């Protein structure tokens, strides 16, 4: 059934799984038209799953060219999600395909049950954690590739970088959760905490900047405190 | 004119006779019912006094056969048989009816209701959904469970309906999921009616039969059935005009039937509010709507 509080660690037991967020596969900028109307204008978008225990991330980048002379495009959106989900999981290997599929959003249920009826044996789960995963594209590296793509294109990425050499996968999803919920909640001071120190900077294979152990305290501390501040100047506390 | 005779009533029983009915005491000197209108299948069933639980009956058309009941005081139900001695029977009709001990098939004449409701009710393909080759009429109860339902435990007393499921490859071609999700009309009209029914009388008359079911025995997965063969005709952007025509008043005539405190029990809210208010055939149904909302505008 449904993934929330109560099963948290059966996302880092040894039953392959993905995470799918689709919140970034459909982006538009909303403006005027010169007779005042309101129009929108696509920009490129992306597909995100990750494997949760092995950090491994597909990111499918869709190019807005897909949306072109398409009609019902939020609901197109999810179709073609499930579409390209179904499609990277007939690339893998037998071995490497996932035994549940976790959708982020309770809508991406339906369209992934029918693209993946050929695979009878794959869970598709939805679940009640809210999780950060729309603010990947605050990744700047991420974001980066999305916005030069010029035909769809799907790209690999370990979005937790070289930390399962030195940390459990649980403690990595809390780390990478911890920095989603803050760039969502704040990405200007996030991102100011990250980058802080010009000395610690992040290698040409990584997402991420290069902390020590003590430094991931401090910044997973500095993230606490900007999420629960934004808390209180949201709520007034 | 066909009768269906009782060779006693040993039990005191609730007896219906398609949409009618009437209470026989223990013991009382009946002997069967009369002025069977020919031409339509018919259903006599049965629930008894002292246990209301299996209401139960048996699907029949007398041009098939002379048929009669008998109370079975071992299996403890009133069991249908045929009479293969034409002269045995009709003399025992005969006798019955000049005593005066039996019910006539109380019909109005105005009365078009039976015939609405079983317009494409066949016997034949009630006996491939009923399946007990032996004998030439159908016995059905509120607990048998159907062969869809089985599959989510007996198979030689299972309702035997043309399995309908959305989310199956049956339904969806590979290369139009979206499309075959969101309109169904290719499962509708090539796979079922080009493919298993063969015209949309057999699929109809499939439709009419479970909820018939339904009704008269609070069958649950014939009334599954019921609302998934409308689902599909309403889910379908392209139908032909004169199903959707025929579709209205086929359900006109089962809403206008259906006792009115069964409704919590026998309707299923979403199926109908998305027929009626959001399906492709929201505005091709006119007198089902009008019906519904002025009998069950809760359910709505
Ligand atoms: C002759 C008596 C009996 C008992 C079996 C019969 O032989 N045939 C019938 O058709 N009925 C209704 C009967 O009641």
């Amino acid at each position: 059934g449904a993934m929330n509080s109560s099963n948290y660690a059966e996302l880092f037991n040894n039953d392959i799984k993905l995470f799918v967020d689709d919140t970034n596969v459909y982006r538009v900028t909303v403006h005027k038209t010169f007779e005042g109307n309101v129009a929108t204008k696509a920009i490129n978008g992306c597909i995100f799953t990750l494997n949760p225990k092995t950090g491994h991330l597909f990111l499918k980048i869709i190019h807005t060219s897909v949306w072109a002379g398409q009609k019902r495009l939020s609901q197109l959106a999810k179709w073609k999600t499930a579409e390209e989900v179904s499609a990277l999981v007939r690339s893998l290997p037998k071995e490497e395909q996932p035994k549940q599929i976790i959708v982020t959003r309770k809508a991406m249920l339906d369209p992934l049950e029918v693209h993946m009826l050929d695979f009878p044996n794959i869970a598709i789960r939805p679940t009640e954690l809210r999780l950060p995963f729309s603010a990947a594209m605050s990744i700047d590296k991420l974001s980066d590739v999305v916005m030069k793509a010029t035909e769809p294109q799907m790209v690999l990425f370990n979005i937790y970088d070289d930390w399962l050499d030195r940390i459990s996968s649980y403690t990595a999803f809390s780390r990478l959760t911890l920095l989603l919920r803050a760039l969502k909640t704040n990405e200007e001071s996030a991102k100011m905490i990250l980058l802080s120190d010009p000395t610690i900077t992040i290698k040409s294979y990584h997402l991420w900047p290069s902390f020590t152990d003590e430094q991931w305290i401090t910044i997973e501390s500095q993230m606490r405190d900007l999420i629960l501040t934004e808390y209180g100047r949201k709520y007034n506390v | 004119m066909n009768t269906v005779p009782f060779t006693s009533a040993p039990i005191e029983v609730t007896i219906g006779i398609d949409q009618y009915s009437f209470n026989v005491k223990e013991n009382q000197p009946f002997h069967g019912i009369k002025d069977i209108p020919i031409g339509h299948v018919h259903v006599i069933h049965f629930q008894h006094a002292d246990n209301s639980s299996m209401r139960y009956g048996y699907w029949f058309d007398c041009r098939m056969g002379n048929f009669y009941i008998q109370y079975d005081p071992k299996d403890g139900l009133y069991k249908m048989m045929e009479e293969r001695d034409g002269a045995k029977f009709e003399n025992i009709v005969h006798n019955f009816k000049e005593r005066q001990m039996m019910v006539s098939y109380p019909k109005i004449d105005e009365d078009d209701t039976w015939y609405n409701l079983t317009e494409f009710v066949q016997m034949d393909k009630i006996r491939k959904i009923v399946r007990k080759d032996e004998n030439q009429f159908s016995y059905v109860d509120s607990s048998m469970t159907t062969v869809q339902e089985n599959e989510l435990s007996d198979p030689a007393h299972s309702l035997n309906y043309t399995v309908i499921n959305f989310k199956s490859r049956e339904a969806i071609r590979p290369g139009h999921e979206m499309e075959d999700f969101l309109d169904k009309s290719y499962y509708l009209n090539t796979v079922m009616l080009q493919g298993i029914f063969k015209n949309s009388s057999n699929y109809f008359g499939e439709l009419q039969f479970a909820f018939l079911n339904a009704m008269f025995f609070g069958n649950y997965g014939s009334s599954l059935q019921w609302h998934a063969m409308i689902e599909l005709i309403c889910s379908s952007a392209t139908v032909p005009k004169h199903m959707l025509d025929k579709l209205d008043e086929i359900l006109y005539y089962q809403i206008k039937t259906l006792p009115e405190q069964y409704s919590d029990i026998l309707l299923n809210e979403r199926v109908w509010n998305i027929c009626l208010y959001s399906s492709f055939q929201k505005n091709s149904l006119h007198n089902t709507e009008k019906i519904m909302e002025n009998k069950y505008p809760e359910l709505l």
